């Protein structure tokens, strides 16, 4: 049954390749080349934020602005105010490796964990003004490489033994398994209806997995190297995609097909992180080379470059309203662009 | 004639030291990966260099050149005590930095829990002020001649320039307070240091040339070798002018006070540029 | 107003003792403890005390090691490994005595082999380009037993030892056999000739024979750590 | 065996993945250039608002 199974996958694999290519009648440069060209963008710097020991890894605004958390080696999950650049809490991790940082979306928990294999909620506003951990989410046997609130009560992680796993925060319990990757996987991304998430592995592939059937879609491919970040289209029918390639790309959930690809020849290094603004027209992405240059959605023409950082750029991540672009480096300085 | 040669060259010098300063501090300064707080002493000392370039050179330039005086016995007093207290300056920051160096190759492992900020900026708070105190008690206070009046008397019965006059007692406790200690101390430190890198370097090319099949003489030489020949003899004239009947011509003097200035000069360009980290930045800025 | 005044006494609080934090933080040494399952490591580890990293933190001569157990990781492909980029060193302990015994896995060849390839993964990752090893040698009375008592020699697994002498710098100053230091020169050999292939004087590999129970590996890890951190600083100044 | 049960499941998932319906990259296009200006009105980050809204002044 072996060479039977192996002969009717890839016949079944032979077929797909032909029924996407069938879907193709032209490309999307194609389609928009008939539009005014986006400018000359220019960012400059408004504020620093300082104070951190180590190299951030990660941060996240949250749910109205002018908050935002951010997690170092150190073990500080510092949580800054966006309009003074003061502190309110300097909550102590336990582990000193953390690579991931979710601030609630009411506002109310933050969740934090890396190389300890276990997620912690710690909870802000209790009867004293003390911040105290409240749960420790245990039953991974990998590196925590990501994690996202999808509501008050329920947690999505993705950890390094290639295994997506939904937690639900009362009795820290798993309730779905979202299995199949073989690589590793270190990006993990909601979606506006918090039904639909997508996960970029190692294996250079990404799956759109559903919260409610808790099985895999669809199966993108392309790259040529690791996922390192993902990010869903405002609209919620297409996400950008970043590699060790010096490549970003645009897929579909409609066609399933892969659209209109970035590149430049003078870059060589790798994507670290990659978010979109509120229309939908800029695409910031971060480099290895040490700035942070902003592309077109449309035409792929750089609009500007966000230099001014000494380090590597870690994390990235555009505010709800669009006032604000913030990118952490391993400068130890939080930089919030304007 | 000799004179616009003299001026050309003392000129180049002047600009050289201050070009060279401003380059340092503005590097230091502006830059944020460099802010260890062992370049906080140089930029001190680069300020120091530049203090010493932009106030008193031109003045004994002029001096040295027409051997005479056209200013006032205050200012005179002024000029004097801001050059006692800017070469102390740059000797007691170059003692600090030969310490500083000791306690990171001989303590490898305390080196940034002894060397913290706070240590740094009370090095550089007593290199300034012990310097002013002293040299301005001894300008100001009538000291350096208060031991015979005799001899001073004699002394300005002829020339007319003002020439710093040093008894027998003040020339000693001048020779034994700037000069001495700090050469001292910089002796042992770099011979300590050049045994400790002789015997590492010993051991490292006898591994790797078993398993195949002198930088350290070549960098304290430099420094050493250009801070005593650039500041010895003219603290030994000095000290040795009182016990003898000052039979020193003054054309020994000049060569022996520009051979300090020349010194401030070439300090930026041995413990500055002479190191491939402070490169890559300068040309990180281009 | 007095809503500014809270926030600006919150913010010295917190700086008040971010400050004690940086000045304890730099008084301490980061170190990895890489190694094999079999081998010794959780033995060294309790003694260093009298579910991933389990630190564990011990002080001697009034300075403080910082020190991990990571074996709780996967196998292939090591992302983990570009965030430990700034530690001091990575001990490796090695047990000697496994020339006969094979892993779980069957066809999975001898556990020296395996640690020679995770050796030579370790010593020529591009992160891991500026930081030394610590090369630990356990299980050393174990492989005294076995080669002393006949049984299966190292030839029959080990080709090579044949065209092998013992090295001029061999001490054995315990005196016990020559036939033992033999064996355990050899071993040695394996990892320097993987160390001295790469170089060019940016990272050292500080080989030593140790049992697990015995003492003195604090005082053996504290010399290594003043030897890296010495050489290190002597090739900033361009020294050395 | 245990190695082929996994092989047949990957099979039937890719199965369940081809019965998909589909749509012309040319539709999807347009959409996503249609809503490319339907919001771009606000666009806080892409046209510079006057420095007075901001509340990230110096
Ligand atoms: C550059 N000249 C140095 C200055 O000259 C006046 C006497 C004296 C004593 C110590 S330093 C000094």
């Amino acid at each position: 049954e072996l060479d039977q199974l192996r002969q009717e996958a890839e016949q079944l694999k032979n077929q797909i390749r032909d029924a996407r290519k069938a879907c193709a009648d032209a490309t999307l440069s194609q389609i928009t080349n008939n539009i005014d060209p986006v400018g000359r963008i220019q960012m400059r710097t408004r504020r620093t934020l300082r104070g951190h020991l180590a190299k951030i890894y990660a941060m996240h605004w949250g749910t109205d602005s002018r908050l935002l958390v951010s997690a170092s080696q150190d073990g500080k999950l510092i949580i800054w105010d966006s309009y003074t650049t003061n502190k309110v809490h300097a909550i102590p991790l336990r582990s000193s490796w953390v690579m991931t940082c979710a601030y609630a979306p009411s506002g109310n928990y933050v969740a934090c964990g890396g190389l300890d294999n276990i997620c912690s909620i710690y909870n802000l506003k209790t009867r004293e003004g003390n911040v105290r951990v409240s749960r420790e989410l245990a039953g991974h046997t990998g590196y925590l490489s990501c994690c996202r609130f999808l509501d008050d009560n329920q947690i999505v992680t993705s950890s390094g033994d290639t295994t997506c796993a939904l937690w639900d925060i009362e009795t820290g319990q798993q309730t779905t398994t979202f299995t199949g990757h073989t690589g590793d996987v270190m990006s993990l991304s909601l979606a506006p209806d918090t039904r639909l998430f997508v996960s970029g592995a190692c294996d250079a592939s990404a799956k759109l997995w559903d919260v409610r059937e808790g099985m895999c879609r669809q199966t993108f491919t392309g790259h040529e190297s690791d996922i390192n970040a993902i990010c869903f289209f405002p609209n919620g029918n297409a996400f950008a995609t970043g590699s060790d390639d010096a490549t970003c790309r645009l897929f579909d959930l409609r066609a399933d097909q892969e659209l209109m690809t970035y590149s430049h020849d003078n870059i060589i290094c790798g994507i670290t992180s990659v978010s979109f603004s509120k229309s939908g027209r800029l695409l910031l992405a971060g480099y290895d080379d040490f700035n942070c240059n902003v592309w077109d959605a449309l035409k792929a023409d750089r609009a500007g470059v966000l230099a001014g950082h000494d380090n590597r750029v870690s994390c990235l991540g555009v505010t709800d309203d669009g006032m604000a672009v913030a990118t952490g480096s391993w400068d130890s300085f939080l930089k919030i662009w304007n | 004639d000799v004179r616009a040669s003299l001026y050309s060259l003392m000129v180049l010098i002047i600009l050289t030291t201050l070009v060279g300063n401003l380059i340092v501090i503005v590097s230091i300064s502006h830059f944020k990966q460099l802010h260890t707080p062992t370049n906080w002493l140089i930029h001190s000392m680069a300020t120091v260099d530049f203090l010493l370039g932009c106030l008193v050179m031109p003045y004994s330039m002029v001096r040295s050149a027409e051997h005479c005086w056209y200013f006032g016995e205050v200012f005179c007093k002024i000029h004097t005590s801001t050059d006692i207290m800017l070469s102390s300056a740059s000797i007691f920051h170059l003692s600090f930095i030969s310490i500083d160096r000791y306690y990171a190759v001989c303590d490898p492992l305390r080196y940034k829990a002894k060397m913290n900020i706070l240590v740094i900026c009370v090095m550089i708070f007593i290199s300034w002020s012990v310097p002013a105190v002293f040299a301005f008690g001894m300008i100001f206070l009538e000291l350096n001649f208060k031991g015979a009046e005799e001899i001073y008397y004699k002394h300005v019965h002829c020339r007319g320039g003002c020439s710093v006059f040093f008894s027998k007692i003040s020339g000693v406790l001048t020779f034994m307070t700037s000069f001495y200690i700090p050469g001292s101390i910089m002796l042992c430190v770099y011979y300590r240091i050049y045994l400790i890198a002789k015997e590492q370097a010993r051991l490292i090319s006898d591994a790797n040339q078993k398993l195949q099949i002198r930088k350290a003489v070549k960098t304290l030489g430099i420094v050493m070798g250009v801070f005593l020949i650039c500041w010895c003899p003219f603290f030994i004239c000095t000290v040795m002018d009182p016990f003898l009947h000052y039979i020193i011509p003054p054309t020994l003097n000049d060569v022996l006070i520009w051979f300090g200035y020349l010194n401030s000069t070439f300090n930026p360009m041995v413990y500055a540029f002479f190191y491939p980290w402070f490169r890559k930045a300068l040309k990180m800025m281009l | 107003r007095n809503e500014e005044k809270a926030q600006r006494e919150a913010n010295k609080k917190i700086e008040k003792q971010l400050q004690k934090d940086k000045q304890v933080y730099r008084a301490t040494h980061r170190l990895l403890l890489l190694g094999a399952g079999e081998s010794g490591k959780n033995t060294i580890v309790k003694q260093m005390r009298i579910s991933g990293i389990f630190e564990t933190k011990f002080q001697v001569d009034k300075v403080n090691f910082h020190m991990f157990d990571v074996g709780a990781q996967r196998d292939e492909r090591r992302k983990w490994i570009q965030c430990f980029n700034d530690v001091t060193a990575i001990i490796f302990v090695v047990a000697s005595s496994s020339y006969n015994m094979v892993i779980r896995e069957d066809n999975q060849t001898n556990r020296l082999q395996a640690a020679l390839k995770l050796f030579d993964s370790i010593w020529n990752n591009k992160w891991l380009r500026d930081t030394s090893v610590i090369l630990f040698l356990n299980k050393q009375d174990l492989l005294a037993e076995k080669v002393l008592a006949g049984k299966s020699k190292i030839e029959d697994y080990f080709p090579e030892f044949a065209r092998y002498t013992t090295p001029e710098d061999a001490t054995p100053e315990p005196g016990e056999d020559p036939r033992v230091t033999r064996a355990k020169y050899f071993i040695r050999d394996e990892f320097l000739r993987i160390s001295t292939a790469s170089g060019d004087g940016r990272h050292y590999c500080y080989p030593h024979f140790t049992c697990s129970v015995d003492t003195e590996n604090i005082r053996r890890v504290f010399n290594d750590c003043r030897d890296i951190i010495q050489r290190m600083h002597l090739r900033q100044y361009e020294l050395l | 065996t245990a190695s082929i049960a996994q092989a047949r499941k990957l099979v039937e998932q890719l199965k369940m993945e081809a019965n998909i319906d589909r749509i012309k990259v040319s539709k999807a296009a347009a959409d996503l250039m249609a809503y490319c200006e339907a919001h771009a009105k606000e666009d806080p980050l892409l046209t510079p608002v006057p420095a007075s809204e901001n509340p990230f002044r110096e």
